[PDB]
């Protein structure tokens, strides 16, 4: 209890680095604009790029997941926050058969007052429903091709039972994505999470971005920073390594698993794309990103995507 | 008269002191008597032993307290500050203000170098400008402190053999007559002499080299023992480049660097360091960490 208005403040902070990237163009983002204020105080080059790095780093997994399943499939954000990714995959022509997302009740109701209140956001979502009206009762807005769900992660019987409510199916592929999230709760519920998503589908994957390496000075600081914002990271003891970030996905019922750091990650990025960003901003000081992006990883793990051939998935 | 101002100055550093800013005003008058001492001084700024010499401070104000508890406070610890006082850490109005105070009231004491961020462009991208923007509700302040930075001295040289700037060395400088040769009196250029002093780096690389940072230059230590041996120099002191231990020796001892902001961006984790100088130029070295402060707000992160 005592931890989760800390926590769910982390939302505030994450949308409001990402429209600041966007609004000096590190990416294309119509839709965020509607969710959170444009900060009038810049965020430092180094969080700009790595919230870029971030962004394109899951938006190149979910692409090729798209293309592997050819859109006939389910994809669940766990812990969306103010995730714009329904009305881009709508704009670029990638739409999955449905789109969940899933968060504290506090934070979707935060969404769905934006979603009603504002035309650009309900238009794309009523155009693709079987309604002509929205029904948002509870905490919880369903539609034919989009759901938005308040739901706490760490009770398993809430998550499954609205899903379900939702209409989820089973047996459709399934991709769900822990963007910043997993890491919020404790080892042990995380672990539960993971389960409940490898036991659901016999097709699926699961992309976890979070910290890494996090045995060290640098991850202590960051720890008691966090803590001055009343926000305890319940799940760092899983933040150990590379290794450990794999064998959690392995564990905990899945296939096959990769990780890479994030600024490993950054150095495979495509020369021309580098070059777009880095005549975006001027950062003097490379070794505080470096820092900042060892500390941090991008991982996916797959399960049963043999015919489809999941296996084969890269950033 | 001058009696009043300097009663009301003595004021100023009590409150500045408790980290609280002084009024709009107040700023514009300091920097107006900051610049009519500044004008007077050279590019190299002759400085006597004993002295204390630090790195950059990036608006981290409670650890520059933290300094002067461990330094001893001005003016009875005689003080150069090789520049890079704002941007990054959130209290560079409070720790500018207090160091452009400490020189109005005792200039013989305080020597305050220009660094790479007392510049126009810099600032309003690290942070600086976004503070004073906030702190008071326009540009005015970060406008008069601003414009000071074009009178901050290039460059020290304390008795004659220890050469203190905050980057490194330049292509086009051989000799310190180059160096007061100079028009400081400008914004920091994109090129040329003035702007490699504030820019440059030390590297493991042998002679000159494209610089990482995209302005200045790498020099190796073949740079610093002509450069050291042609102007009778045993050591080229510098700030600039983030040092986990505070201080580090390199190209055998004929350059140091000093960082004075411990736990950098307050996520770094590094230790600052000062170089004391005694009466004979013998050095020694203070290590701290940064003051217990309990009410600093959060640096960002990937949340
Ligand atoms: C780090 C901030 N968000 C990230 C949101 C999004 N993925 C992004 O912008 O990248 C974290 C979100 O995670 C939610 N959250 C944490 N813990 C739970 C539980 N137990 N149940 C439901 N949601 C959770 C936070 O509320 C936040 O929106
Ligand atoms: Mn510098
Ligand atoms: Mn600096």
């Amino acid at each position: 209890d005592e931890n989760d208005e800390g926590v769910r403040g982390t939302c505030e902070d994450a949308s409001l680095c990402k429209r600041f990237a966007v609004s000096i163009g590190y990416w294309h983002d119509p839709y965020i604009q509607h969710f959170v204020r444009l900060s009038k105080e810049r965020k430092a080059p180094e969080i700009n790029r790595g919230y870029f790095a971030r962004v394109h780093g899951v938006s190149q997994l979910i692409k090729a997941f798209l293309r592997k399943t050819e859109c006939h499939c389910q994809i669940v954000n766990l812990g969306a926050g103010m995730d714009t990714t329904f009305w881009r995959l709508k704009d670029e022509d990638l739409l999955s058969s449905k789109y969940f997302e899933v968060d504290f009740p506090m934070i979707v109701t935060r969404k769905l007052h934006s979603i009603k209140c504002k035309p650009p956001l309900s238009s794309p979502i009523l155009e693709l429903h079987s309604e002509d009206t929205l029904q948002m009762d509870g905490h919880i807005l369903d539609s034919k091709r989009y759901a938005v769900i308040g739901a706490d992660l760490r009770d398993l019987s809430e998550l499954e039972e609205k899903l379900k409510k939702c209409n989820m199916n089973t047996q459709l592929p399934t991709l769900l994505i822990a963007e910043c999230v997993l890491v919020y709760m404790t080892p042990e519920q995380s672990a539960n999470l993971l389960k409940w998503a490898a036991n659901s589908f016999e097709r699926a994957m699961f992309i976890n971005y979070e910290q890494v390496n996090m045995g060290d000075r640098f991850g202590q600081i960051m720890i008691e920073n966090l803590r001055r914002r009343q926000c305890d990271l319940a799940g760092v003891e899983t933040c150990k390594s590379l290794e450990s970030q794999k064998e959690r996905l392995l564990s905990n019922g899945w296939e096959t698993a990769s990780a890479v750091d994030m600024m490993e990650l950054y150095n495979r990025l495509p020369r021309a794309e580098v070059s777009r960003i880095e005549s975006l901003e001027f950062l003097d000081e490379m070794e505080l990103l470096e820092q900042l992006m060892r500390h941090y990883c991008l991982c996916w793990a797959t399960k049963g995507g043999n015919e489809l051939g999941l296996k084969e998935i890269t950033y | 008269d001058e009696k009043v101002f300097t009663k009301e100055l003595d004021q100023w550093i009590e409150q500045l002191n408790e980290c609280k800013q002084l009024s709009e005003s107040q700023v514009k008058s300091l920097c107006e008597k900051a610049k009519e001492i500044l004008t007077k001084e050279s590019n190299v700024q002759e400085v006597r032993c004993p002295v204390t010499v630090c790195g950059d401070v990036h608006g981290q104000f409670h650890d520059l307290m933290e300094l002067f508890r461990i330094g001893g406070k001005s003016p009875d610890t005689n003080y150069l500050f090789m520049g890079d006082y704002v941007d990054r850490g959130y209290y560079s109005v409070e720790t500018v203000t207090l160091l452009v105070a400490l020189k109005v009231r005792y200039r013989e004491r305080i020597t305050i170098l220009r660094g790479n961020h007392e510049s126009r462009q810099i600032t309003q991208v690290y942070g600086f400008y976004d503070e004073c923007l906030r702190k008071y509700g326009n540009a005015n302040v970060w406008k008069y402190f601003t414009d000071l930075f074009d009178y901050l001295p290039l460059t020290a040289l304390v008795d004659g053999q220890i050469f203190c700037l905050h980057g490194g060395l330049s292509p086009s400088i051989d000799t310190l007559d180059h160096i007061r040769a100079l028009d400081r009196l400008q914004e920091v250029p994109h090129e040329g002499p003035m702007c490699d002093l504030l820019w440059s780096d030390p590297d493991d690389r042998g002679g000159w080299g494209i610089s990482p940072r995209g302005a200045g230059y790498t020099f190796g230590q073949d740079i610093s023992e002509t450069f050291n041996h042609a102007n009778g120099l045993t050591l080229v002191s510098r700030a600039h480049q983030l040092v986990m231990e505070g201080y580090n020796w390199c190209h055998d001892r004929n350059v140091v660097t000093i960082f004075s902001a411990p736990n950098y961006c307050y996520r770094c984790g590094n230790q600052a360091a000062i170089m004391e100088l005694d009466d004979t130029l013998k050095y020694s070295f203070l290590q701290f960490d940064p003051a217990p402060h309990v009410t600093r707000r959060t640096p960002d992160y990937f949340l």
